[PDB]
RNA sequence: AACGCGACGAUAACCCGCACGUAGACGUAUAAGAAUAGGCUCCGGCCUCGUAUCCUAGCAGGCGAUUCCUCCGCCGGCCUCGAAGUGGCCGUCGGUAAUUCGCGUAUUGCAAAGACACGCGCGGGAUCAAAUCCUUUGCAGACGACUUAGAUGUG
């Protein structure tokens, strides 16, 4: 709107050190919470289609499975 | 009061300054702009008003006027001004 | 990372009286020097199999150089990168003269375009498109096209940074 | 239907265009890699004009008027050498205004202290005639 | 994606003379003079055939290629205006108060002035000034219709848009009061 | 190439505001006299409304009791806008900083003692060598005019008269180059060709 | 009400200044200039025609 | 008449002392020689005699000119600035003053 | 703007005495404008590049030649320069290696107080041209400050 002609009071971008202390305290407390939540407890995407020699990889892994059953 | 006239400051000089003269174009002919005079007092007049749409149309109206005594000026000099990027 | 090289790292589990002559694994690793190539070998191998550095040994490390680092090849890199959501596949293509120049441009691309770091990128397969018409990206196909020739508009002159003032204004037509 | 335009006629970079590098050397383009990098090879007999086969960046190169007519793409050192000798690009580089400038500025730095004094003396002798002719004109 | 090359084509007919100094393109034809400056976009102008202008961008983004398509039709519109011309037929309709239109060509500055009276009975005269290069005449073929003619499409369309805006009804329902001047036909002279 | 000059005069046309100011401030503190000319033709990057936003935010900052003392004096001239940029890069509270600001001179337009001199250019702050071609830029002169400068038409009329005098000077300069080439070719016939052979080998 | 600096009021004033009060001030100023006229009419370096010199904070002192 | 100069020195300016942010050491002084832009060009000027001439407002030896002598010791940075040591450290007010670099002692 | 600037009016030349001679010169040389997806030009051509162009020899730059009409400076004369004001042309006079010489330079040792002339000021007095105090004024005033007036008159 009229911010070019009448700009408002700017939001200061310098962090006070008492605000920086609260952020580091609050972030490390959340890090404790996820580690406590993970302690509480209760997929390969495959070869991309756009790969040019994708057909040869399936044939190479078929022959690899040929060698696996021959060894075992 | 009005902030346009504040702070209350004495006039630096007793005479008075024009400050702004009218904008000039060369199409009109030559004419002077300002003049002095000396104030003498005030008096009353009656003017036959010629104002269409007013209640006082075509009837006598008393009016307060001022009288400024102006003896003829004498031209003694000519100053010329050049236009600089500092004014 | 810097002057990357490509190393062939051969490793195996430590031999045992019950299991003599172990499996002797091999991996191709893009690493700046030898000591991280050995470190990245044992990082991946302990992820796939049970073998670890304390119970294994490095059989050989050999660098591999390009067959022809003076010919221009189109390379296709399949990679798997980890983001804040999960693991995704990409097939990117680059035009270089070497395989280490392929992954050097890859790490700069993934860092610039997707903010990916070295420990999140998994180089799955790097292939050289031996024949054209297997190039499938529009930017590389644009360079492969017939009788290619472009001008160089707005080339700034190389004026020395300690030459503070100059008399004549520069031109941008060379 | 008369049309007359005046735009910039940039030097086309292409297969066969020979470019001057910052060390005073020359190399002809064999294959275009990207819009910033290119593959070049200057097989000159003159060691000051030689350049090994390798990737040069276009930022550190500079385009010369000479172009080899029918250079194939991907030509090896043998084919580029035979094209350099046939077209004689060492001869036409010497005739270029850039090499005359480079030759003159190399004669600047070779001037010894005695040689710079003879330069001052002979320019004084030369300008005595040029001042005389200018007063005549 | 940094497209290496993209080009476009502007055909030029036989009775034209186009000239491009740096980006200042001027088209001279049977109908007159046209001229415009395109230094705000990086276009390489060339001639590639007998009567074909070429316009190319080198190492451009999508917005650099898309800027060639808008400047293709602007120059082509300059070609059309200097060959065929542009005509805008506006028509003014009224319910009760008959709107009066008077057009006079002013001696200084050479601009037609269209003055409008009796727009829903308002006593204000509405004087709108045409752009330099467009001519306004009362049509005699059809009733209550104005014809604006000229070479510059931007000038004739802005002059037509200025007439429509100045006779705009205010503080009144637009479903009941249909008085105004509206563009009806929009094409060429020939 | 790191030259030392008595007074170096810089043409401000086509120059970025802060990148010219940081070069000038480093030169002023090194001991170099700087005269900046055509401050209205300087360029600021970004778009025009951003510069118009930034000055109106600057115009928002004033002292409460009286703006005559202690208030930020908002200067509407292009030269003082450039002077504000240079002063922020200078420790002006110290005596070394104030001596460096005394070595600076800034003018709107090209005043008569400085149109006879050779105006140099700074390639590290030129807009055509630094800004990307698609990006937008503004001009300090149109920033200053729409915020309070009242001498734009004065400067434009004075610049117009300087071009006319400059155009006539270039015709005389063109003629002097004609006569020098005609004299050089004519004097070369009687120039003792043992001299010209040695000068050609020496570079001259 | 409409402000004294409104755009419509300015345009109405501009039509008054051009059409109504325009020629009236022109005719009055013609009569005043005619009166000032009646009162008024009632080598170059040696004649002063060529302008020479009579009888520095812009350049640094050399 | 000769109409020539008598300059046997290379011009230089006194930039500052050797310093970090908030710690200055006046024993060593940074000199910008006219024409040097690199460490390779600065290497020619190492171990050259350096003079800082100034004026007195009092004649002491029949002259008003006092000189402080020093030598260029090692290069500084990448831009060709050298750092020099003088018998007495240069004042502070001379930040930006002219400094003469002599061509002796010579290995040419 | 009382530490921003301009135009103008009128001034302070005498005589007597006496106190001292660089916020950074060292060739402190260089005017087109304009574009930078273009421009300059002898209309032949040229442009990455100021790595350019002028000047630069002589006891810190002597003396006398041979020889040269080139460059520099001062006065005028006529014109030009006003954004915070200068150059051009002509004429006089002074100087002037573009070529070639002759007689000096030293023992200050390998780098680190005499005479004359000219300015800037101080301390007296005398000669100007003003301002302030003084007396009046009341268009002004907390007090300063301000508007007037006082030398012969239209007081």
């Amino acid at each position: 709107a009229g911010t070019i002609n009448k700009p408002k009071k700017p939001t200061s971008k310098r962090k006070t050190t008492r605000l920086r202390a609260k952020i580091s305290k609050r972030a490390a407390e959340k890090k404790r919470k996820e580690r406590k939540l993970a302690r509480k407890n209760p997929k390969d995407p495959g070869i991309p289609n756009l790969f040019p020699y994708k057909e040869r990889l399936l044939q190479q892994r078929e022959e690899e499975r040929i060698r696996r059953k021959e060894e075992l | 009061g009005s902030l346009a006239f504040l702070p209350r400051k004495r006039a630096a000089r007793h005479r008075g300054r024009v400050k702004s003269f009218p904008k000039d174009d060369p199409k009109k002919p030559v004419h002077l702009t300002a003049a002095m005079g000396y104030k003498a007092g005030m008096t009353t007049i009656v003017r036959d008003l010629d104002r269409p749409g007013a209640k006082a149309h075509k009837k006598e109206v008393v009016e307060a006027v001022t009288i400024i005594d102006c003896p003829p000026m004498v031209v003694v000099g000519l100053v010329g001004y050049i236009e600089t990027p500092r004014g | 990372m810097g002057r990357l090289q490509e190393y062939q790292v051969i490793g195996r589990h430590l031999p045992t009286e019950a299991n003599p002559n172990p499996a002797l694994y091999r991996m191709r690793i893009f690493a700046p020097n030898e000591v991280v190539a050995k470190s990245r070998f044992w990082y991946f191998l302990r992820g796939l199999k049970k073998v670890k550095k304390a119970t294994g040994e490095i059989v050989s490390v050999n660098v591999i150089s390009e067959k022809h680092p003076l010919k221009v090849k189109n390379f296709g890199i399949w990679l798997r990168y980890d983001s804040r959501s999960g693991t995704h596949n990409m097939y990117k293509e680059y035009r270089e003269t070497s395989r280490v120049a392929a992954v050097e441009a890859m790490y700069a691309d993934m860092a610039a375009r997707h903010r990916a770091r070295f420990r999140s990128i998994h180089i799955l397969k790097v292939v050289e498109l031996e024949k054209t018409e297997d190039v499938k990206r529009p930017y590389i196909k644009q360079l492969v096209a017939k009788n290619l020739s472009f001008p160089l508009p707005h080339r700034v002159p190389k004026i020395s940074t300690k030459k503070i003032f100059s008399a004549k204004r520069p031109s941008t037509f060379s | 239907a008369e049309i007359n335009v005046e735009a910039t006629s940039w030097r086309r970079v292409e297969v066969g265009r020979v470019l001057k590098l910052e060390n005073g050397s020359l190399a002809a383009i064999v294959e275009i890699i990207d819009h910033k990098r290119v593959l070049a090879d200057g097989p000159s007999s003159d060691p000051k004009l030689a350049t090994p086969r390798g990737i040069v960046p276009l930022s550190r190169a500079l385009l010369t008027p000479i172009v080899i007519p029918k250079l194939p793409r991907g030509a090896r050192t043998g084919a580029v050498k035979k094209a350099w000798e046939a077209y004689g690009v060492d001869a036409k580089w010497k005739e270029t205004n850039w090499a005359k400038k480079q030759l003159q500025q190399e004669r600047r730095q070779s001037l010894t202290d005695f040689d710079r004094f003879k330069v001052m003396r002979l320019k004084k002798q030369r300008r005595f005639e040029e001042r005389k002719a200018l007063a005549k004109i | 994606m940094r497209y290496i090359h993209s080009e476009e084509t502007i055909p030029v007919p036989e009775n034209l003379k186009v000239s491009i100094k740096s980006r200042l393109v001027t088209v001279e034809g049977p109908r007159g003079k046209l001229q415009k400056d395109l230094s705000h976009i990086a276009v390489n102008f060339s001639v590639v055939k007998k009567g074909v202008i070429g316009l190319e961008i080198h190492h451009g983004s999508r917005k650099d290629v898309a800027a060639l398509r808008t400047v293709r039709t602007i120059i082509n519109n300059m070609i059309i205006g200097v060959t065929k011309g542009f005509k805008y037929k506006m028509r003014y309709v009224y319910a009760h108060f008959p709107i009066n239109v008077n057009v006079e060509k002013n001696a200084e500055t050479g601009c037609y002035e269209v003055e409008i009276r009796n727009f829903i009975g308002e006593k204000i005269v509405r004087k709108v000034v045409m752009a330099p290069g467009v001519e306004v005449e009362i049509s005699k073929a059809q009733k209550d219709e104005l014809i604006l003619s000229g070479n510059s499409l931007e000038a004739v369309s802005q002059s037509a848009a200025d007439i429509q805006q100045i006779c705009k009804v205010r503080n009144k329902d637009i479903r009941k009061f249909l008085d105004g001047i509206y563009v009806s036909e929009k094409g060429n002279i020939v | 190439m790191s030259s030392f000059e008595s007074v170096v005069v810089i043409d401000g046309k086509g120059h970025l505001l802060g990148r010219l100011a940081s070069i000038v401030a480093k030169q002023l503190l090194s001991g170099q006299k700087i005269v900046v000319v055509r401050c209205e033709a300087l360029n600021i990057s970004g778009e025009f409304f951003r510069a118009k936003l930034k000055y109106h935010a600057y115009l928002r900052k004033m002292t409460r009791y009286n703006p005559t003392r202690g208030g930020p004096f908002h200067f509407r001239a292009p030269s003082r806008i450039f002077y504000k940029a240079v002063r922020g890069m200078i420790p002006h509270k110290t005596a070394r900083g104030a001596a460096a600001l005394e070595r600076l001179k800034v003018f709107e337009g090209v005043p008569p003692p400085y149109d006879k001199k050779k105006k140099m250019v700074v390639p590290q702050a030129l807009r055509v060598l630094r800004l990307q071609p698609g990006r937008k830029y503004c001009t300090v002169g149109r920033l200053s005019h729409e915020v309070g400068w009242k001498y734009q038409d004065v400067v434009a009329r004075l610049e117009e008269r300087r071009k006319a005098k400059g155009a006539a000077y270039y015709e005389r300069k063109k003629l002097a180059a004609r006569q020098l080439s005609e004299a050089k070719k004519a004097a070369a016939a009687k120039v003792d060709p043992k001299v010209s052979e040695a000068l050609a080998a020496y570079g001259y | 009400a409409k402000s004294a600096r409104a755009s419509r009021i300015k345009e109405n004033h501009q039509r008054f200044k051009k059409n109504i009060a325009g020629p009236v001030e022109a005719a009055r100023l013609e009569r005043l200039s005619a009166k000032l006229m009646a009162i008024a009419q009632a080598s170059g370096v040696k004649s002063g025609k060529s302008i020479g010199r009579k009888d520095s904070s812009i350049v640094f002192p050399m | 008449p000769s109409e020539a100069g008598h300059r046997l020195y290379v011009k230089g300016r006194h930039l500052s002392y050797q310093r970090g942010r908030r710690n200055t050491h006046p024993k060593t002084s940074l000199i910008k020689i006219e024409g040097v832009d690199d460490t390779a060009a600065a290497n020619f000027y190492l171990g050259k005699r350096v003079a800082y001439v100034y004026r007195a407002q009092k004649e002491v030896r029949g002259t008003k000119i006092r000189v402080i002598w020093g030598k260029i010791t090692r290069p500084h940075g990448n831009s060709g600035v050298v750092r020099a040591k003088f018998t007495h450290p240069l004042p502070a007010r001379s930040f930006g003053a002219s400094v003469r670099i002599m061509l002796y002692p010579s290995s040419i």
